[PDB]
């Protein structure tokens, strides 16, 4: 018969977070966010029971270099302890190696994050600006 | 001052597109395209199918 | 504040174990999404209308 | 096989498979590039106030 | 002139049959190349090297 699946994920705002009175919430509903609704949409059009949980290791999945073991959502699917992992993970060859990937609902790229330097035009002192007073 | 750069476009976007009747505007008689407006339910892109 | 251009091309998408059985059906939903462009929607929601 | 840019559809994914995309597509507006326009008379009063 | 952003996110992959075995070896060097850059070394070439 049908089973609950169990989806796996990590808290990453705005993709999955938990609600602020999730300590009196039950079940899937304690969480909120981007990716919430978007496997919620997934078992609506694939009709499927399904439960969200968190990763354990709070990573995304890496391959030890001695143990050859993968850690994170990427241990879970492969070891079995999760049945799909809906997170904002980033596609690699050596993640496609051991599991398998849908097509990507949405390309990024490598961003640059500085500071806003803000310099407000002075209206009064302005005036006189260029010498000194 | 004394640039003769204007570079000014009329729409710069599909909406304004929408919101216009001067210049036309279409694609191909098919494709991909042509089924994506067609089957587009936003108000713009179904204005402009 | 972001500047420059994305310095490679990176995609997001779904982690299923090799040889799932829901892995072809849950992509055919993530291409129906995509061209319902419900992605776009909540994308908005939460990235541009908060 | 089919090597070419060929867009990425439902129906065309419902009877072979698709590789991952090597190259992400959006609907593009092409206009002729208008020339460079002289202000003419206006540059009178047009610098620094309206 | 190219005016505006991306109306849509499409996307271009290689074609195959289904059932065909040499999709997932093919689409491995696919990721492999996109790992490589490759694709941005060679759109330069055929777009903006050009």
């Amino acid at each position: 018969e049908n089973k609950t699946v169990v989806v796996t994920t990590i808290l990453e705002s705005p993709y999955v977070m938990m609600k602020k009175n999730h300590e009196m919430l039950e079940g899937n509903e304690r969480y909120e966010g981007y990716c919430v609704d978007l496997a919620a949409e997934i078992a609506k059009h694939c009709g499927f029971k399904y439960k969200l949980t968190i990763v354990g290791d709070g990573k995304y999945g890496a391959r030890d270099a001695d143990t050859k073991i993968w850690n994170g959502m990427v241990g879970e699917l492969v070891y079995g302890k999760a049945d799909i992992a809906i997170a904002p993970l980033t596609i690699t060859l050596v993640r496609e190696e051991v599991i398998d990937f849908s097509k990507p609902f949405m390309s990024l790229g490598i961003s640059i994050m500085i500071k806003k330097p803000q310099k407000s035009k002075p209206g009064v002192f302005s005036f006189l600006d260029p010498l000194a007073y | 001052f004394l640039t003769v750069e204007r570079m000014v476009s009329p729409i710069e976007s599909a909406e304004d597109l929408s919101k216009q009747t001067e210049i036309a505007y279409g694609t191909l008689d098919s494709g991909s395209t042509k089924e994506f407006f067609r089957r587009s339910k936003i108000a713009v892109f179904d204005k402009m199918w | 504040m972001k500047v420059g251009g994305n310095l490679d091309s990176k995609g997001y998408g779904i982690a299923t174990p090799k040889g799932s059985s829901l892995g072809n059906a849950v992509n055919l939903a993530v291409l129906k999404l995509n061209e319902q462009g419900l992605l776009d929607k909540l994308k908005n929601k939460w990235w541009y209308d908060k």
